[PDB]
């Protein structure tokens, strides 16, 4: 049915309860679930599913997938490896030819731009131009919410960007990059295989969030580490799940890696 | 002859002092050694005699699938059980649900 | 400290689990009934852990069991693999890559599957055949092996069907090895869905190294079970593939077999990982 | 393959948990399973590294004279010894003994 | 809840203590050397302690090991035995009696030794001899077993020398025999009979386990001592010890002796006292 | 021969030029004069060296361990017997019925004051000695003015503790001349059975008598006092040295010349 939609499921018990999927509270009050209607849907800790319930998710193709607290991480996926051959072979195909890599690549940093960018230039002028557009638009955000900014720590080692807004600018990139797992793993894709980044187990994920990553969930961060808090990743991850909620990010995420992919000019699988 | 363990919490002197006369006494309380069938089953004689409302577990070493045996005795005890040829444990939780 | 899964070959194949609810209850992996009680499972010492319906899972089990490298196996009525959960995928892309550049490559999938015929009937192919036509060839032999083995423990026999006694232990043990096969192709670091003999299928390549093997040791018990027509068939399956499995020491073979499939592309394979091994216990001290 | 037990006494959470994971804890504190020396010495390293507090035994079933081998982790941990071949174990004066020497 | 001696088959042959002080401290039999180092020490799952000169033992100590059944012995030079400790006699006086009986009476003392002689020699005993003309045979076949011992295994031969005033190969034996002498000494007690009186050797307070242990010393003892003293090497003594335990456990020597001195006894034809 | 018994307590045993020194927990010396006595009863605390061990065993002095005040017998030297040719000679008179019949009357005239008629069976020899040994406590117990219901009560709890400690110096004295305590006559059957043979022959004349005088005082822990006060008995009145005598002339009824 090509569906893009995601949802989350937290602190309940899972069940199907007279041919319906629902999730019931601990008082017994219980919340019907479109299963048949979402992609894929993210259990957060707390979540207890019956047998019943993921049986009935596999017949309607609806990936279930495992997260921390707002999709800090990834812990399991249902169908581990991938059920997916067609859309698996799509990506790795686009990733063993160097010609329809080139594509996909120069598509992520037209993304990144925020424009079609005609001007022929080398894949290392592409990632220099990068290099100082994340720069500016980190300092962008600190001048915009008024916030003290010193660069992004990129060394556990460099104590001295341990400030609290780089512990926010984590925390809410940690929740990006679990719903885009998940987003990845519900289009049948596989997270290793990346373009511009390589080499790492997540290389994919970076590579769709670094694209949508300064629109909402960056800026909140900065939001958040204007008013000093207590407990900064509790705050910021609530404020990720109102953004996941609120907008309309979790529904697009899927046709932004299909867009992506569809770059290489290969007809996608039907 | 087979490895034999003996861990004990909380029991009498008396226990104690007999495991260290048959048993290599590794840490207090803790009691290894390499002996038949017969001594194994002379030696939970002993626990279950001298042991009072002190917690003793016994393992050894086994040819069964599992590879080892074990029985339990005193306060809070867990107990063996068997699933599908397999030995596991099971055990009550601490005034949980 | 990091939290490193063991080898498979040093678990227990598989378990079984009919009722209750796993958790993770005061850092300890376990079944709790109805009542209450609580059972320990060593997760990280088995290589499958078998959900059967009635069983309900929470998210600590689940993550857990991935964490440890322990694939949860939901299955249906009877032993039939109703879904899967574990660590997302291949943590390689160069294993992933090389899986793919074979299957993708007519060619290279060519050789493939003529190893995969050679190591499942212990000689070559005939020469200058097509995919389909050794899987045509390989039919023929199966048919063949089916007929033989019915009539050695002296079972009537109408032919394999995927839907009466015998049918249903050979499904049953099937699914044992299937389940145990895709535990090793995952920890392997490979995509269970991308196949050669087997396409399309979400677990292909699961039933192309499974087939290799299936013969020699899981299926021709599931004849010798079928005989006697027990109560419990499939119950009594489940624990004849475990002392197979353990005899016949699959799992420490799975992984290699599954290597030596993949060579035969002549691509020369990812290499290795870089093996940080735990130093020795210390030695005891003479003259004490 | 061999029989391995070991024994925790005031050890971190986090050892507990990792010991739960692969070996059977027939007691609180006393996990007990069949693994081999390669499992073994990976499940010692655990214990050297989790455990800086409390106090680890680790023993296991071998084809010596003794039968067994073990070793020790952790405050007052006792030391496995060899007297002409055979597995003795050696301490200190307690001072806890509440008996004077 | 009463204190229970083990089978002496399902213990630790023999233990040998060099140096320190056994006492029991906590509840534990302990060896405690010079610098306060305690070694715990399974006195019940040994059959005997060895204690060579520097040793000190406590009250406790020898008491436990009493309680227990395992004999503690004092070594001197080459492991010879200088005294021994434990259970005073045999708690039954219907053994005693019996094993007396057999001894004095000179006819069923005659039935004992060629039993002694068939179990040793593996064959009958010529016919109508006396235990003395018994005793000239049975060393002249000693001498010839150990001469043949000597040229199979390329050690050189001047005689059996008892007395350590009299080489490597002598030290070797002595040792050797030594080790079998402690633990039959034990088996003995254990089986509540008299160490002290004997059948071929007689008015010494070991005749019996001489008895014993000369049945069965070649089989097994002897000629390893001479594999030892082939190779000459340093601390010809310990290596003797070692090789001494590995063949009782091989063997299972301390299982065979209980039969060994019942199956002996049993030759006179009296009937034996009634178990347990 | 020598005959004499010594107790050892509290303290280290060693050798020191060629001389059996005993070093208490204070720096205290004493010198033993082995080879001059029969047997060293060692009480709980001591310790001996493997050359103290040594030269006992030369001197033929017996090493026997023992609790306080000769309580019980844990342990001896030479188990199972040193010197067999006293065993064997203590075997013989068992076996022999003829033998071990003037033994039994030996000791039936020692527990009299008086060789009894030859008529006498033996039977009648237990009869007679039963009806004066219940005497002998009713006599104890007017002298004493204790209440006396029959040989529990304190009284008799202190009879008891006092035989005890008569009953392990005298199966060091068996053992000290190379008998069997398990080879009795007038008593058989038990693993002391010679132990109860000889001390019922002397144990009326100092030691179950000053039972009685604890006993009378009636007091808390009875056990402790009568066993210390039995070791002051065996300290003073010699009757330690009259142990091995008395054994040997028990023995010699036998009309067999000794070893």
């Amino acid at each position: 049915k090509d569906r893009v939609s995601m949802i989350f499921l937290q602190y309940g018990q899972i069940d199907v309860i007279d041919g319906a999927f629902v999730l019931i509270d601990k008082t017994g009050i219980r919340t019907h679930i479109p299963v048949g209607s979402v992609a894929c849907i993210m259990l957060e800790p707390g979540t207890r599913v019956s047998h019943a319930a993921v049986r009935l998710a596999a017949q309607v193709g609806t990936l279930l997938v495992w997260v921390g607290e707002a999709g800090v991480r990834v812990y399991a996926s249902g169908q581990p490896g991938g059920a997916r051959s067609d859309k698996l072979l799509y990506q790795a195909k686009l990733a063993l030819d160097e010609d329809l890599r080139l594509k996909v690549v120069r598509k992520m940093f037209e993304l990144r731009f925020g424009e079609p960018a005609p001007a022929r230039r080398s894949v290392e002028q592409l990632r220099g131009i990068e290099g100082s557009r994340v720069r500016a638009t980190y300092a962008l955000l600190a001048k915009q919410y008024g916030v003290t900014w010193n660069g992004r720590r990129y060394d556990p080692k460099d104590w001295e960007k341990g400030d609290t807004i780089n512990q926010c600018i984590s925390a809410a990139t940690s929740c990006l990059y679990g719903v885009t797992e998940a987003a990845i793993l519900a289009a049948g894709y596989a997270p290793a295989i990346g373009f511009v980044h390589t080499g790492k187990p997540l290389s994919f994920v970076y590579d769709i969030a670094d694209i949508i990553k300064f629109d909402t969930v960056v800026p909140k961060a900065f939001e958040i580490a204007r008013r000093n808090p207590g407990e900064p990743d509790r705050e910021v991850r609530l404020a990720c799940r109102d953004i996941f909620r609120s907008s309309k990010t979790l529904a697009k995420l899927i046709p932004l890696i299909e867009d992506v992919l569809a770059a290489g000019e290969i007809q996608p699988p039907a | 002859m087979s490895m034999l363990v003996v861990v004990t919490e909380n029991v009498p002197p008396r226990l104690r002092g007999r495991l260290a006369i048959w048993l290599l006494e590794v840490r207090a309380g803790v009691y290894v050694g390499d002996v038949s069938a017969k001594i194994r089953e002379m030696i939970w004689e002993q626990i279950a005699g001298l042991a009072e409302e002190g917690n003793v577990v016994m393992a050894w070493a086994t040819n069964t699938e599992t590879g080892f045996e074990f029985q339990t005795f005193g306060l809070n005890r867990r107990t063996p059980v068997d699933l599908d040829g397999l030995r596991l444990v099971s055990f009550l939780p601490v005034g949980s649900s």
